Parts: C-alpha cells; sequence; structure tokens
C-alpha cells in the first residue's frame, strides 16, 4: 500500500497570502487528485489528475508536480476557502487518502470574555452541582484554565469543550465545565475561574461566592 | 442532477450488524459503480468495497473482506453495504462516492463525485435515555456592565445529532454551542446566549432542546437566582 | 518477469487465454486504468489480484464409467465388459492437448453368430453335395471355442433382368436349363433361408432342400447379398452380445455399383432392408449394386466380420479387395467346398488374434495420437493394432487428444472402439474457449467513452475509429497534431525513447526486465 | 466464372419419364439452336414404357417440348423359312442423343432382337438399335449393325465366339466431323465390348423400310480378344474423338472400359482402324476410371488434352483411412512421339458419395480468356446432398485445382442434377457459350447462360523520389510548409458485349507496410490515409485518369527514414456482370 503524507498538518494565512501543500507519495504515483471538505463532513471534488481543476473551482487553485512528491497551490486567498484538504492516488490497488491538511484565517488578537456560573437549583434538588467557565471570542486558539476551590486548585471532574473557527469573525469560544457532589458543593464557599492568554500576561479570574444573592 | 442521500444515523450494539444504504437520483444507476468510504473522527479516509449496480463486482479493500459485504438493487436504484460483526472501534461516518468514468482523469482511475451527506454510525451497549436540562443565570456578586450571558446544559442522553437554538431561532446572533464530551458513557454539552444588559431579563430567552431519538423537546426559561 | 503471454493477448478475455495454455486473466476491475491483466496466475496472485476473479480454466481428462474388463463371456448376464473406461468427459481450452489411456481385452469364450452366404450358380452344385453336414460338423469343431453358437444360412445368384437371365423361349423362365437335360430353379437375386438358429440340425434340413439356378454372364452379384444380409438384422436375428461372421463363398467375379446400368437399372443403392415376407431381395431388379465404401460402411455400422471363401482362381482378385474393406479375410476354398469348415476355424483365429482401433464421429478440430502398449512393455508409437495376440489377452493404448482453435459448439462427442467389437469408449469433449466474464458484457456503456465500445471483463473494446483505455480520441485526424507534448522538455525525447506515444499519452512497452510504468516511461 | 446462378430455364417432361437423362443440342438449317433431350421412360403407344426424344426450341422462360414421332410398334417379317422379330417394350430409346448437321440420333440400348426357326432360335437379346431423324425434310431411318440370323447352336460349338447378340449398340454414340456415326457396344463378343462405325449417309441411304436384316456396305466393327485381361470389361461405356498424332487426315477414338483387367479400370487411344496407340491404366481397384472421357484443350497450345474420370474413388483421409468421393485425372498432351505419361493434374471430390467426375462437360471458351475450360459434374455431392457443378478454368500448366464456381442443385432431393452436361454452344448469341443440365430424377433441364466478363486495368503513377527539403504545399486552413507530390491514377474496363451501365468503387491507399498510426504521408483534401472513389465508365473505351494531391508529414513526427513508401489502388465491382483482370496495382517511392 501506497503511504501518503502531507507534510503541513495545519496551516494559516491573512486574506490575499499565497499558500502551499505539500503531499508525497512513497511509489511515484502518477496522477494525484485533491478533495476539499469543510465544516460538516462532505468531501466534495477539487483537482482530478494533479492539474485539472472539476467544474465549480475558481482559477485560483492550482496543481503541479510529478513523481512522488505533488503541490496544491491557492493565490489570493479569501475567506472561502478554508477546509482540509486531501490527496487520492489510486495507482496501486489500495486506493490511498492522504491525511489531510486544515487552513485556518489569520486575524486580530481579541481578548477573551470571561464568565461563570454557578449550577441550578434543578441540578442542587437532583444530587449534585455543576460550576461553569465560558470564554467568549478569544484569538489566539491557544489558552488555558484553571479551576479553584475555596483557594486550591482542583484537577478532578474538570472537562473543556473547544470550539471550530466560526465563518463570520473567526473567534473561538471554551467551555470548562466541573461537577461535583452536592454535599462537598455546600461545604465550600468561593469558587474561581482563571483564563491565561497571550494577550496580557495577568491571568483573567472570576471568582463567586455560594449563597450570595 | 446527479443526488446522493444516505440513511440517518445508526444505533448498533456489538456484534450486530448495520443495513446503510444510498440512494442514487440521476444519470443511469448502471454505468457508474460505486465505493464506499470510511471516515473515522481523527481524520483519515479510507477505502472500503466495491459494486458494479449491473453485476455485483464487490472488490474490497485492505483487510475489510467479510468485514463488510456490498449488495445493489437496480429496480428501486439504491445500494446497500452490510457490516457485520460490529466492534467498539468501528465508530465512523460512512460515506457512498460514485466514480467518473469516460474520462476518470487519463490514468488515475479514481475521480469519485457526488459523495453522500455521510451516516455516522453509533456503536454502544447502553440504553438511551432522556437527557436532563440545566438553566444558568449569572453570578449575583458578579460585578454587572452592559452586557450578560445566559447557559443551558444538557446532560445524560445517548447518541447526539440535535438542534439547540434560543426562542425557536427567535435570536441566532451571539449564540454559541459546544460539541458534546463522553462521560460516564453518556454525553453532555452546553450552550451560551450573550446579550447585552438591557435584552435581559427585561425580556423573555428560552432554552430550546430536541431529541430526535427520544422524541424529546424541553424548553426551559432563564430566571435571575433569588435571594 | 516477462513471457509470452505478457505481449501477445492484452486486448480481450477470449485473446489471452488462445494465447498460451498457461495464461491467465484478472477480471478485477478495481485495478487502475491499464494494467497487466494477463499474464501467469501467480504475479496475478502478486499483482494484488482479487483470488475470486482470477479467470483461469485447467484441461482435464475426467472418467465418468470405469467398470472393470471381464473373465469370462459365459453366463453373460448382459454384462461382459471387452473395453474400460467406457465414459469420459474431456474438458479442452484450446491450442492444448490432453492424454489418457484404455484397455482392450478379448473375453475368453465369446458367442459367436455364423452367417453361411452362398453362391448358387450353376457351377456351384457339387458345393451342395459337400454342405449338407455343416451343421452338425462345424458344431462340434466350434464347441470348444465358444459355448454358443448360432449358424444361418442364405444364397443368391444375380439380378433377374435382361442381359443376366434367359428370357427366351418361354418354357425357359420357368427353368433356365430347358437346354440341358437336367433343370434348374428360377433365378433369384437373393432368398434368406435359415435365420440365425441355436438348433444345429435346422442347417441339414434347410440345406438338403435347395438347388441351384443359372444366369448368363461369369460374375455374379453378391456384393447385393451381402448388403442385405449386414442391414437386415431383425429378419437376419444377428445377436449383440456375440461375435458377428459372415462366410461368403463365391467361385466367380462380383458386380460393383454402376454395373447395373446395362440392365437399365440407374437408381443408386440406398443400403436399406429391403426384404420382404416372402424372404426375397424384392428391390433387386431396381436399384443398383451397392458400391465399396457403402458396403464397408453398412458392416462397420453393424459389426460384421466378413470371410471370402472363394476358389483358387480369383483369390487374388479378392485379396485386393480385401486391402479395401478394413476387418475382413480371404481364405482359399476347394471346388467342391469340401475344406470349408476348417477355413471358417481358421480365419475365426485370424480375426480374434489382431486387436485393431477404430474411431467415430472426430470431428474436424481434434486429431489423435495412439501408443500400443502391446505384450510386455514395448510401447510402439503410432501403432493403433496388436497382431499375434490370444484369447484372455489384454492390451492398452494411451491416446493424445490436441484441439486446433476455438470450435464453434462447446459439446461434441466421439467414440473409440475396437474393429468388430460391442464395447464402445465414448469420449464427452467440451471446449473452454469463453470466459465467465464475457456472458455479462454491458454495450453502449458510459464506462467506454458514451456507448463507443463494450465493457466487458473490465476492458473497454471498441471497434473502428477509436482507440485507447476507454477509446478517447479518434484517429481520423490524429496524425496532423500538436500535441507532442508527451515529455517534460521540449528537446528530451518522447517517452525517454523507452515507449510509444497515442494521442499526448505515453504508453510503455513491453520489457524482459521487468515492468515499465510512469506518465513518461520513466520507471521500472 | 460467369455462370448465372439466379436466372435459369428449366424445361419439364412428362412425370417419370426421366426426362434429361441425355441431352444435346441441335443447329438447323437457319443457324438456330434448339435443344435435344432424351426421356428412356416416356409411355408409348400401348401405355408401356419405351422412351422418347422431345427437341425443345429455346423459349426464355421454359416450360413443355414437343416431341419427335418415331416408330414404335413390333416388327416382324418372313423372310425364307425364318422369322425375325424386334421387340421395342421397355426399349430405352433417347438414353443417348447425338446431334450432326441437321440429323438427330437417338439410340436405343435395350432393344430386343429374336430370329425362330422351326424350333431352334437364335434367343432374346438386346441387340440395341439408333433412329435417325431429319426434322426439316421429315425423312426417318434405322442403324442397327448387331442384328444377325446364326442360329444359337452354331455360337455353342464355336465357343461364343464374335457373340454381338448383347451389343446394347447405341450406349455411347459419338459423330466425328467427317460425317461418321460411332457406336460403343458395352455387351459384345459376349461382354468384352466392341464399337461400330458407319457413315450417316451410308445409313440413310441404305435403309429399305420393311427389311429388319440388312448390312450397310461401308460398316466396320472392331475385334474380339482372347487376352484375360479385356474379359468383362465393358469396352465402350463411353467413347469420343479428336486428334492424338499429329496427322490431320485420320481421326483417332478415344474409349473408357472401366471394368477393365479384373474391375481395374482403362482408357485406349485407338486409330480409324481399331488399332491401339495408348491406354492408361487405373489407379485404384474398382474406382470405376474410364466412366467419362472429355477431350478438351485446355492449356491453349494447339494439341488435345484427355480428362478421364472415377466416380468411385476413395480418397484416403486421416481418421479413415479410406471415402469415396470421386476422380478426375487430366492428361496433358506431349510434344512430338512422346507417350501421355503420368496424369498433369488430379481433382478430387469432397463430399462422401458425390460421384464427382461422373460427367465432364468442354465448356470452350467460357470467358473469352484464350484458354478452355471443363465443368465436372457431382450429381450426389455438395454439403446438403442434392447435387453440384464445378467449373474448372483452363491456364498455361493445365488446369486450376480450385473450381471458379460452383453451381447447387434447385431441385428436391434425389434428382441427380448433373448426370448429363453439356457447353460449348452459344444458345441467345451473347458471344458466350453456355450451359445446360439435366435432373432425370426431377424430370427437368436448367439451363445456366453465361454473364459478359469485364477486364480490368489499372494505372498509378507516382514520383521515384521525394524531397522533404523542399516546400511547396500549405494544409488547408493552416499556413504549413509541407513537402508535397501528386499521384496519377487511371481505371479502364473491356470486354466483348459489355453493359452501357457500369461503374467501379476504386481505394486509393498510402503506406500500406506501416500501421494507420505509422502512416507518414496523407492526403492534402482531408487529411486521410486513403481514399474510396467512384467511377463511370459507361462506354469509356479510354481509361479515365485522375489526379489527386498528397503531403508528407513532419520530418520529427516520425523515426523510419529507410523502408520504402508503398502505395496501392484496387478495384472492385460496386455492391449484372463479372469482373476479371488486373484489379490490384502497387508502387513503391522512397527518399
Ligand atoms: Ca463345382
Ligand atoms: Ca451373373
Ligand atoms: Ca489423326
Ligand atoms: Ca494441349
Ligand atoms: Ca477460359
Ligand atoms: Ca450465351
Ligand atoms: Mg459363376
Amino acid at each position: 500500500q501506497i503511504v501518503l503524507t502531507q507534510s503541513p498538518a495545519i496551516m494559516s494565512a491573512s486574506p490575499g497570502e499565497k499558500v502551499t501543500m505539500t503531499c508525497s507519495a512513497s511509489s511515484s504515483v502518477s496522477y494525484m487528485h485533491w478533495y476539499q471538505q469543510k465544516s460538516g463532513t462532505s468531501p466534495k471534488r477539487w483537482i482530478y489528475d494533479t492539474s485539472k481543476l472539476a467544474s465549480g473551482v475558481p482559477a485560483r487553485f492550482s496543481g503541479s508536480g510529478s513523481g512522488t512528491s505533488y503541490s496544491l497551490t491557492i493565490s489570493s486567498m479569501e475567506a472561502e476557502d478554508a477546509a482540509t484538504y486531501y490527496c487520492q492516488q489510486w495507482s496501486s490497488k489500495p486506493p490511498t487518502f492522504g491525511a489531510g491538511t486544515k487552513l485556518e484565517l489569520k486575524w486580530a488578537d481579541a481578548a477573551p470574555t470571561v464568565s461563570i456560573f454557578p449550577p441550578s437549583s434543578e441540578q442542587l434538588t437532583s444530587g449534585g452541582a455543576s460550576v461553569v467557565c465560558f470564554l467568549n471570542n478569544f484569538y489566539p486558539k491557544d489558552i488555558n484554565v484553571k479551576w479553584k476551590i475555596d483557594g486550591s486548585e482542583r484537577q478532578n471532574g474538570v472537562l473543556n469543550s473547544w470550539t471550530d473557527q466560526d465563518s463570520k469573525d473567526s473567534t473561538y469560544s471554551m467551555s470548562s465545565t466541573l461537577t461535583l457532589t452536592k454535599d462537598e458543593y455546600e461545604r465550600h464557599n468561593s469558587y474561581t475561574c482563571e483564563a491565561t492568554h497571550k494577550t496580557s500576561t495577568s491571568p483573567i479570574v472570576k471568582s463567586f461566592n455560594r449563597n450570595e444573592c | 442532477e446527479v443526488q446522493l442521500q444516505e440513511s440517518g444515523a445508526e444505533l448498533a450494539k456489538p456484534g450486530a450488524s448495520v443495513k446503510m444504504s444510498c440512494k442514487a437520483s440521476g444519470y443511469t444507476f448502471t454505468d457508474y459503480w460505486m465505493h464506499w468510504v470510511k471516515q473515522r473522527p481523527g481524520q483519515g479516509l479510507e477505502w472500503i468495497g466495491y459494486i458494479n449496480p449491473s453485476t455485483g463486482y464487490t472488490e474490497y479493500n485492505q483487510k475489510f473482506k467479510d468485514k463488510a459485504t456490498l449488495t445493489a438493487d437496480k429496480s428501486s436504484s439504491t445500494a446497500y453495504m452490510q457490516l457485520s460483526s460490529l466492534t467498539s472501534e468501528d465508530s465512523a461516518v460512512y460515506y457512498c462516492a460514485r466514480w467518473r468514468g469516460v474520462y476518470r482523469s487519463d490514468v488515475h482511475y479514481y475521480a469519485m463525485d457526488y459523495w453522500g451527506q455521510g451516516t455516522s454510525v453509533t456503536v454502544s451497549s447502553a440504553k438511551t435515555t432522556a437527557p436532563s436540562v440545566y438553566p444558568l443565570a449569572p453570578v449575583c456578586g458578579d460585578t454587572t456592565g452592559s452586557s450578560v450571558t445566559l447557559g443551558c446544559l444538557v446532560k445524560g442522553y445517548f447518541p447526539e445529532p440535535v438542534t439547540l437554538t434560543w426562542n425557536s431561532g427567535s435570536l441566532s446572533s451571539g449564540v454559541h454551542t459546544f460539541p458534546a464530551v463522553l462521560q460516564s458513557d453518556l454525553y453532555t454539552l452546553s450552550s451560551s446566549v450573550t446579550v447585552t444588559s438591557s435584552a435581559a431579563p427585561s425580556q423573555s430567552i428560552t432554552c430550546n432542546v430536541a431529541h430526535p431519538a427520544s422524541s424529546t423537546k424541553v424548553d426551559k426559561k432563564i430566571e435571575p437566582r433569588g435571594p | 518477469g516477462p513471457n509470452i503471454c505478457t505481449t501477445r493477448g492484452v486486448s480481450s478475455c477470449q485473446q489471452c487465454l488462445a494465447v498460451s495454455p498457461m495464461c491467465a486473466w484478472c477480471s478485477d476491475e478495481a485495478l487502475p486504468l491499464g494494467s497487466p491483466r494477463c499474464d501467469l496466475k501467480e504475479n496475478l496472485l502478486k499483482d494484488n489480484c482479487a483470488p475470486e476473479s482470477i479467470e483461469f480454466p485447467v484441461s482435464e481428462a475426467r472418467v465418468l464409467e470405469d467398470r472393470p474388463l471381464s473373465d469370462k463371456g459365459s453366463g453373460d448376464s448382459s454384462q461382459v465388459t471387452q473395453v474400460s473406461p467406457q465414459r469420459i468427459a474431456l474438458r479442452l481450452r484450446p491450442d492444448d492437448s490432453k492424454n489418457f489411456s484404455i484397455q482392450v481385452r478379448q473375453v475368453e469364450d465369446y458367442p459367436v453368430d455364423i452367417y453361411y452366404l452362398m453362391d448358387l450358380s450353376y457351377s456351384m452344385k457339387d458345393d451342395l453335395w459337400s454342405i449338407q453336414n455343416l451343421g452338425t460338423k462345424l458344431a462340434t469343431q466350434m464347441r470348444k471355442l465358444t459355448s454358443n453358437l448360432r449358424i444361418g444360412f442364405g444364397a443368391f445368384v444375380d439380378k433377374p433382368v435382361s442381359p443376366y437371365m434367359y428370357i427366351s423361349p418361354p418354357e425357359a423362365l420357368e427353368n433356365p436349363c430347358y437346354d440341358m437335360k437336367t433343370t434348374c430353379l428360377p433365378m433369384f437375386g437373393y432368398k434368406h433361408v435359415l435365420t440365425l438358429t441355436d438348433q444345429v440340425t435346422r442347417f441339414n434340413e434347410e440345406v438338403k432342400k435347395q438347388s441351384v439356378s443359372r444366369n448368363r454372364d461369369a460374375p455374379e452379384g453378391g456384393f447385393d447379398a451381402i448388403m442385405q444380409a449386414t442391414v437386415c438384422d431383425e429378419k437376419i436375428g444377428w445377436r449383440n452380445d456375440a461375435s458377428h461372421l459372415l462366410v461368403f463363398t463365391t467361385d466367380a467375379k462380383t458386380h460393383i455399383a454402376l454395373d447395373g446400368r446395362l440392365a437399365g437399372i440407374v437408381q443408386p443403392n440406398d443400403g436399406q432392408c429391403h426384404v420382404g415376407s416372402d424372404n426375397h431381395y424384392s428391390a433387386s431388379t431396381t436399384m443398383d449394386y451397392p458400391s465399396l465404401g457403402l458396403m464397408t460402411e453398412k458392416l462397420s455400422q453393424k459389426n460384421i466380420n466378413l470371410i471370402f471363401a472363394v476358389t483358387e482362381n480369383v483369390v487374388n482378385l479378392y485379396q485386393n479387395y480385401s486391402e479395401l474393406i478394413p476387418g475382413t479375410t480371404v481364405g482359399v476354398l476347394s471346388m467342391d467346398s469340401s475344406n470349408v469348415l476348417q477355413l471358417i476355424v481358421d480365419a475365426y483365429g485370424k480375426i480374434r488374434s489382431k486387436v485393431e482401433l477404430e474411431v467415430r464421429d472426430l470431428p474436424e478440430e481434434l486429431s489423435l495420437s495412439f501408443n500400443a502398449t502391446c505384450l510386455n512393455n514395448e510401447v510402439i508409437p503410432g501403432l493403433k493394432s496388436c497382431m499375434g495376440l490370444k484369447i484372455g489377452d489384454t492390451v492398452s493404448f494411451s491416446i493424445e487428444a490436441k484441439v486446433r482453435g476455438c470450435p464453434q459448439e462447446k459439446e461434441k462427442s466421439f467414440t473409440i472402439k475396437p474393429v468388430g467389437f460391442k464395447d464402445s469408449l465414448i469420449v464427452q469433449v467440451t471446449f473452454d474457449c469463453d470466459c465467465a466474464c464475457q456472458a455479462q458484457a454491458e454495450p453502449n456503456s458510459h464506462r467506454c467513452n458514451n456507448g463507443n465500445g463494450t465493457f466487458e471483463c473490465g476492458v473497454c473494446r471498441c471497434g473502428p475509429g477509436w482507440l485507447g483505455s476507454q477509446c478517447e480520441c479518434s484517429e481520423e485526424d490524429y496524425r496532423p497534431s500538436q500535441q507532442d507534448e508527451c515529455s517534460p522538455r521540449e528537446g528530451q525525447p518522447v517517452c525517454s525513447q523507452r515507449g510509444e506515444c497515442l494521442c499526448g499519452q505515453c504508453v510503455c512497452h513491453s520489457s524482459d526486465f521487468g515492468k515499465i510504468t510512469g506518465k513518461y516511461c520513466e520507471c521500472d | 466464372l460467369n455462370l448465372d446462378p439466379v436466372q435459369l430455364t428449366f424445361y419439364a417432361g412428362p412425370n417419370g419419364s426421366q426426362f434429361g437423362f441425355s441431352l444435346d443440342f441441335h443447329k438447323d438449317s437457319h443457324g438456330r439452336v434448339a435443344i435435344v433431350v432424351g426421356a428412356p421412360r416416356t409411355l408409348g403407344p400401348s401405355q408401356e414404357e419405351t422412351g422418347g426424344v422431345f427437341l425443345c426450341p429455346w423459349r426464355a422462360e421454359g416450360g413443355q417440348c414437343p416431341s419427335l414421332l418415331f416408330d414404335l410398334r413390333d416388327e416382324t417379317r418372313n423372310v425364307g423359312s425364318q422369322t425375325l422379330q424386334t421387340f421395342k417394350a421397355r426399349q430405352g430409346l433417347g438414353a443417348s442423343v447425338v446431334s450432326w448437321s441437321d440429323v438427330i440420333v437417338a439410340c436405343a440400348p435395350w432393344q430386343h432382337w429374336n430370329v425362330l426357326e422351326k424350333t431352334e432360335e437364335a434367343e432374346k437379346t438386346p441387340v440395341g438399335s439408333c433412329f435417325l431423324a431429319q426434322p426439316e425434310s421429315g425423312r426417318r431411318a434405322e442403324y442397327s449393325p448387331c442384328r444377325g440370323n446364326t442360329l444359337s447352336r452354331i455360337y455353342v460349338e464355336n465357343d461364343f465366339s464374335w457373340d454381338k447378340r448383347y451389343c446394347e449398340a447405341g450406349f455411347s454414340s459419338v459423330v466425328t466431323q467427317a460425317g461418321e456415326l460411332v457406336l460403343g457396344a458395352p455387351g459384345g463378343y459376349y461382354f468384352l465390348g466392341l464399337l461400330a462405325q458407319a457413315p450417316v449417309a451410308d445409313i440413310f441411304s441404305s435403309y429399305r423400310p420393311g427389311i429388319l436384316l440388312w448390312h450397310v456396305s461401308s460398316q466396320s466393327l472392331s475385334f474380339d480378344s482372347s487376352n484375360p485381361e479385356y474379359f468383362d470389361g465393358y469396352w465402350g461405356y463411353s467413347v469420343a474423338v479428336g486428334e492424338f498424332d499429329g496427322d490431320l487426315n485420320t481421326t483417332e477414338y478415344v474409349v473408357g472400359a472401366p471394368t477393365w483387367s479384373w474391375t481395374l479400370g482403362a482408357v485406349e487411344i485407338l486409330d480409324s482402324y481399331y488399332q491401339r496407340l495408348h491406354r492408361l491404366r487405373g489407379e485404384q481397384m474398382a474406382s470405376y476410371f474410364g466412366h467419362s472421357v472429355a477431350v478438351t484443350d485446355v492449356n491453349g497450345d494447339g494439341r488435345h488434352d484427355l480428362l478421364v474420370g472415377a466416380p468411385l474413388y476413395m480418397e484416403s483421409r486421416a481418421d479413415r483411412k479410406l471415402a469415396e468421393v470421386g476422380r478426375v485425372y487430366l492428361f496433358l498432351q506431349p510434344r512430338g512421339p512422346h507417350a501421355l505419361g503420368a496424369p498433369s493434374l488430379l481433382l478430387t471430390g469432397t463430399q462422401l458419395y458425390g460421384r464427382f467426375g461422373s460427367a465432364i462437360a468442354p465448356l470452350g471458351d467460357l470467358d473469352r480468356d484464350g484458354y478452355n475450360d471443363i465443368a465436372v459434374a457431382a450429381p450426389y455431392g455438395g454439403p446438403s446432398g442434392r447435387g453440384q457443378v464445378l467449373v474448372f478454368l483452363g491456364q498455361s500448366e493445365g488446369l486450376r485445382s480450385r473450381p471458379s464456381q460452383v453451381l447447387d442443385s434447385p431441385f428436391p432431393t434425389g434428382s441427380a442434377f448433373g448426370f448429363s452436361l453439356r457447353g460449348a454452344v452459344d444458345i441467345d448469341d451473347n458471344g458466350y457459350p453456355d450451359l445446360i443440365v439435366g435432373a432425370y430424377g426431377a424430370n427437368q433441364v436448367a439451363v445456366y447462360r453465361a454473364q459478359p466478363v469485364v477486364k480490368a486495368s489499372v494505372q498509378l503513377l507516382v514520383q521515384d523520389s521525394l524531397n522533404p527539403a523542399v516546400k511547396s504545399c500549405v494544409l488547408p486552413q493552416t499556413k504549413t510548409p509541407v513537402s508535397c507530390f501528386n499521384i496519377q491514377m487511371c481505371v479502364g474496363a473491356t470486354g466483348h458485349n459489355i453493359p452501357q451501365k457500369l461503374s467501379l468503387n476504386a481505394e486509393l491507399q498510402l503506406d500500406r507496410q506501416k500501421p494507420r498510426q505509422g502512416r507518414r504521408v496523407l492526403l492534402l483534401g482531408s487529411q486521410q490515409a486513403g481514399t474510396t472513389l467512384n467511377l463511370d465508365l459507361g462506354g469509356k473505351h479510354s481509361p479515365i485518369c485522375h489526379t489527386t494531391m498528397a503531403f508528407l508529414r513532419d520530418e520529427a513526427d516520425f523515426r523510419d527514414k529507410l523502408s520504402p513508401i508503398v502505395l496501392s489502388l484496387n478495384v472492385s465491382l460496386p455492391p449484372a456482370v463479372v469482373l476479371h483482370g488486373d484489379t490490384h496495382v502497387q508502387e513503391q517511392t522512397r527518399i
């Protein structure tokens, strides 16, 4: 079986830039096709026999190369081309697909908006409690979260959920949930969620006190 | 045109069998073949099998063989695939792809074209439960400004094709939905709505959650916490 | 590596199979556009071809009946066997050969039928005096060689018409011997006297009541009598589990076909049974004489052994006749037939010694070669006969059959049968010239450039006008073109001087070192 | 080659009369060619079979023929103490018809004759006879040379010497061009065979009606032999005449003995005094060699060549060592006093029991090519088993081993199509000799008419070399300097009596040897390596010539530079006449 490896796994570019992707085969395949799959899990066809554009493709995407390593080039990249591109060979008789390359967008830095929510009365009568911290519109995507219970860090029962890049303003959202028994929740007053980002050295701290309304 | 339609999500217990369908509308359905492509949730598109609609030539892929049997129905114009002896590692999305002829890119035979929407197959032994919905109001002691946020957790349910929205889609601005995480063999997601300080709590904001696997729809109103 | 199949048939499945017996065809259709579909099976498995999608028929010689050869023909509940195997199903792919062996054995103590055809013209009168006791004297002599003997009788003079018979004066039609003192019977063509009987004294009883005739010419028409004794099985009484001997006695020439036109008779002999319920050859004065080929064919079909028991002055003639009718014998008869018993016994010995094979219903696409494993083990290549045998001795024959081309009908049958024996070997031949992927061929398919060719066995096969992997380009205006771009650079040669350019697409030629692939044929 | 098998003429006669058993042409005083046909079983006056002869005029549609009247009543006379009787029941009249000038000789081979003198008789034997008729003037005569009055005891005491009682004269009759009738009597001299010759004028002038026994003054009969080979030889089963010794004053009879020397067979070339000159022995025992003999000049040198038939010959196949198919032997006459040696050609049939070679007919110059042809018959041949006639053409070395034409039977099974043939006479005056084939099983005569033949002549003219260095032509709709040259092609048609509406297809091809992908030069009209054109030649005694424009490809397009270029022109008829001759012409040129 021929193994295809796309060297750039994650990319990012500003609108109005040149972008290149490389898919280097292992057995000197003739022709190599490229499929575009967006967020939504439905990969279309984008290029066939490594130099021909399928119908509907703009005149910006190009393919070039031969032998063992092919490449795909985008010139003047807008926000409409941000997907994952896969390469196909079908010159052996496993037709093997590439691992895929993710493509992102460069934008302006945005300070995250941090909010915290305590458990609900229904969840308190249910038998437990859940404290959550939400982060809205942060850039770049690499952020750190931390939970503190009455001045002590907790490393158990923490669940973090990320977000995919949106197609409007290219922001990201963060969710940190901590679920604990109601008896232990009532034994502690102050809780805190802390967010550490590259925008500012000092982390954003949001603290709340149980039974304070 | 050419449209390929796939069936909806299938929940299967381990050791069972699955009946995938791909209904083709357009062209002739006797002059173009049909593939099947597996896509794991960590990327990696894997060729599975093959079928010629006129005569059932089912060539199979890298060590798939009896793990997938392909059949066709030329009367209703629909291609089926049967997965046998399911295992927890077979929880991925299965596409059906066409096959460009005439040109077929000179020699590289493959062109695919016209992929199906993708049928997620979920493998588990547990049963489907009714989810629990928890609304979230802001903290009383947190200093308020010209912006407020409300939350909605859906916890304790089984596979998640869902569509979460606020006020039945009346407010599509500032809505954030997060992918469901798996814990205790159950799914849990959260949703956030951010508005101004004049919109809430002056107006009513309602969280709607519909689960098209248990036929349960829950609407909850966000209200500030009392003393 | 490279072989004959690699660079001979690469256009169709049937062309692949017809190249050589060792060829195989990989009708797998997930293979890339253009592949070594036709080559040996081992490297097709190496080519990652599907084991279920490989067309490789192997010719075989499958036996269907192998009953053991019998030890004695005494008891004979219609179960004596002399040829084993008896039925064989042969399957041959084209331009291939298959070999099989048969064993022929003359079972001891086999029942025998003797039919005595006797010329009865006037010069054959004293013989009638030395035959009146042949039924009792032949039964004693042939009792030691067989345990079930049946004997018959016949007669003949010649056609009773125009210049052969006397028609004047009117008293000469009642008896032709008017001028002589004695009287003879009215002249006849052939009359059946005694049907094959187990009782022997019936021959003596039915031969003392006979009398001679008289005709004009010297030759006598006994070939008509031979034909009517051969083809009238039900009237004569021929058995099926027995050795048929036809003892034909004469002392003059014989009339051959087209010799009847002197009597006004021009209708050819059709070789049917015309002896009526009066025991007389009815169509004697209306049908010609039988030729040598037709007489031989009717003797062969009914398994008759013919014994010309003729007098000295004509022996040579019949010897030269016996070289054109296979399976016969010549014997010297005295003037008064005082030695016809010993002639019969010796001729039976000579028939029973030799074993000769014959092929029936063999079609034009098959050729056969024999190797006789005779006494001991000394194979005698090219020989399909053995001599000097005895009673009970067995011989073996090794047969090789070759087929040239693909016959139109894939179901034929022929017979290998010893001459004069009832038992035969039947071969049912099936030709494997068509592979199973050609039955489900789909025509006018979009897979052959919008219905410009047929798509069977995974390969586009198109007629005039188009060519290629999927019949892409036309040759009407393909010679003059600017599509010379088949190499990376203009100065470089086309296909690296290692392949042929067709419509701007390089196709690599075959190499003995290995396989050549690539867009510009730069691989190996 | 040019015998029309679609438009036939059928002449039919009474049912069960064996019409077409023996046939011939007949040219009267005015030159009209009627047909004479025989019917050896036609009913007579007493509703008994006595044969007959039918004189069919020529009608383009066919139908019923009239009949010539012959005496069909028994005759008896009383001369001295003897009573002479002739018996005509089942006489087989018309079994052999021949025609000379305006005289038709129809022979009854099996007519009986008996002499009674007190108690002694000469017995009732088939002496045979031949009835001569002159239709326009109505004269009738009879010839029978084997009628005698000797009593039986004399023959018995003389060891049956000179025993002409069983003659069957008229079995096979031929009239020499000097006016002399030659009859073969296979039964004469006690089934030895004899031959009888007498002038036609002397037969007519010596006929006195009512006198049953008389002798012609100038007749001469053959002699008997005591050689044991000759016994039962049927000498005279078939006769022919010709010229086989270089002297034009004499004539050399050719007789067949198919049962000669213990069923071997022979053909003897005697002379006018029945002295042998050569004997050709048979090849196989009981193959019936000498059944049919023909004498024609099949190699165009002026000297007659012999053809002999063996209907029952058994050829040796592979699986079966013998298979009866028939054979024909061709003996070409050598120069000087050399003897006719080994056969110069052996023709063998294919269908089993086909009786190939049982009727040979010299067709004459069938297609006006200068060399005479023959037509052989297989009455029971062909894949269906109904009959065939195979036409063999003549070349300088003898005959073609392959039949240029094969005619299949238009009659049902058992008709015996081809038992009798005739040719070498033009019956409709279209310049070519026709053929008439008898089928006595179906009681019909089928007339095949020869179609005019077309000799085609093709000429191809091209330059002897090409210079790629000089360019003078440009491709249509573009501008590219290429080397070009003209190709001239000429097509003509000739023949005798050619229709005025004629056209031919000419296929012109360039670069014959190389495949279509490797064709270097192409045409400047449509960029093709070949073309097909239509030419109308109606009345064009001069060839039509047309010049076409051809160009060479680029120098780099092709790699070969040493293999010569070959151009071909082929001419065929469009998909009424038969085309033969020079149709394919090839010419080569090389840089
Ligand atoms: Ca005797
Ligand atoms: Ca006789
Ligand atoms: Ca002469
Ligand atoms: Ca000559
Ligand atoms: Ca000629
Ligand atoms: Ca004519
Ligand atoms: Mg005799």
